[PDB]
């Protein structure tokens, strides 16, 4: 199969920008690119087709242009309602292949992320487990790391994290990071932190709690 | 106007076969070739086969040559596919779509359905455990709802029977050892609770549960 790639799996824009997406393809696909369009609905549309014609019914402010392996999808007058995933595919050779896609978000202001963290109940310690949520929401950028500290110690196993697309709504992010481990665990360390980087901060914004209080 | 509607979501465990369908209509069904594809979250979208209803032509991707069968009923105006000995791989959401030129196809695809949700597991159907999440001691308070061990998804949380929209963030579900788990958290002023109630509500359809799980602060001294 011809491989197609798009280096791109995120674009950072305003409303009424000029936006291009790029294609590429492991070989010469002679101009047998096609583009489409997958809005958070999850619906597929095609835009254009055979590197720059317009489907019907679709806007002008959509064009494509490109030959040999690079390729790309213009957008004139970004609107609303033209944030979604764009991916392409080449049809030289059976079988069809797709790029990853270029996912559009929106530019805003950064934004410092507003850490909480909890203690797991003592209702979920019944069960055997010990659950250790942390959320962080509404920042931008995307760019995020967390650590988890335990009584002084950095930690990995058993921490699985969680993001949320951009909201239309504000244009930010959230991320949820929970540390799993067992009740026996949980019941012989003290000092809990969840701690975020991010460009909003130079130091990181620490979040923490004593098992021995509560 | 051309439009595809899949059929719903389907769990099997690995070792079973199912049949997912697709439903054509605003043209001539016979006329076009159907086209099926595979979307796994580490992979692109990948090709499985092709089926003209006009004679029931058909040609296949070499790696789902034995995996999947296509058929299409020129009646009902209906693509099928089958898929046999399900396997972990075989986990994905499956588009069916329409090639791009009457009769003989072009280079593109210019319709689509909305999907179909395959799921391959042996997890049996397991109510959520839901868990408060109160703070530890600003204008705003931020609480939580944690969501453990169900299966299979989705999994709907409301605050406050929806009362609560603004302020909301629900995460998407994760997979630890065969069950899924997601948290929920809701940003209030510091002023309507701990004064007020705030309760998330869990609901979870498959095992027709639904429970409340009243935020209330932590009991220590
Ligand atoms: C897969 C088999 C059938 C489906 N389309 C009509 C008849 C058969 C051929 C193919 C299309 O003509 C075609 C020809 C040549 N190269 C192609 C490359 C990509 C492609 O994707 C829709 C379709 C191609």
């Amino acid at each position: 199969d011809i491989q197609m790639t798009q280096t791109t799996s995120s674009l950072s824009a305003s409303l009424g920008d000029r936006v291009t997406i790029s294609c590429r393809a492991s070989q010469d696909i002679s101009n047998y690119l096609t583009w489409y369009q997958q809005k958070p609905d999850g619906t597929v549309k095609l835009l254009i087709y055979y590197t720059s014609k317009l489907h019907s019914g679709v806007p002008s402010r959509f064009s494509g242009s490109g030959s040999g392996t690079d390729y790309s999808l213009t957008i004139s007058n970004l609107e609303q309602e033209d944030v979604a995933n764009y991916f392409c595919q080449q049809g030289n050779s059976l079988p069809p292949t797709f790029g990853g896609g270029t996912k559009l978000e929106i530019k805003r202001a950064d934004a410092a992320p507003t850490v909480s963290i909890f203690p797991p109940s003592s209702e979920q310690l019944t069960s055997g487990g010990a659950s250790v949520v942390c959320f962080l929401n509404n920042f931008y950028p995307k760019d995020i790391n967390v650590k988890w500290k335990i009584d002084g110690s950095e930690r990995q196993n058993g921490v699985l994290n969680s993001w949320t697309d951009q909201d239309s709504k504000d244009s930010t992010y959230s991320m949820s990071s929970t540390l799993t481990l067992t009740k026996d665990e949980y019941e012989r360390h003290n000092s809990y932190t969840c701690e975020a980087t991010h460009k909003t901060s130079t130091s990181p914004i620490v979040k923490s709690f004593n098992r021995n209080e509560c | 106007e051309v439009q595809l509607q899949q059929s719903g979501t389907v769990l099997a465990r690995p070792g079973a076969s199912v049949k997912m369908s697709c439903e054509a209509s605003g043209y001539t069904f016979t006329s076009y070739w159907m086209h099926w594809l595979k979307k796994r979250p580490g992979q692109g979208l990948e090709w499985i086969g092709t089926i003209y209803p006009g004679n029931s032509d058909s040609s296949y991707n070499q790696r789902f040559k034995g995996k999947a069968k296509l058929t299409a009923v020129t009646s009902t105006s209906t693509a099928y596919m089958e898929l046999s000995s399900l396997t972990n791989e075989d986990s994905a959401v499956y588009y069916c779509t329409r090639e791009r030129g009457l009769y003989y196809g072009g280079r593109s695809f210019d319709y689509w359905g909305q999907g179909t949700t395959l799921t391959v597991s042996s997890a049996k159907t397991t109510p959520p455990s839901v868990y408060p999440l109160a703070p530890g001691s600003n204008s705003m308070v931020t609480l939580g709802c944690l969501v453990k061990g169900y299966f299979p998804e989705p999994v709907t949380v409301t605050w406050n029977s929806g009362s609560l929209s603004s302020g909301v963030h629900t995460f998407p579900a994760v997979l630890e050892s065969d069950l899924y788990t997601l948290s929920s958290s809701v940003t209030v002023p510091s002023s309507p609770r701990p004064s007020e109630t705030v309760t998330c509500n869990v609901a979870h359809p498959a095992s027709s549960t639904k429970v409340d799980k009243k935020i209330v602060p932590r009991d220590c001294g």
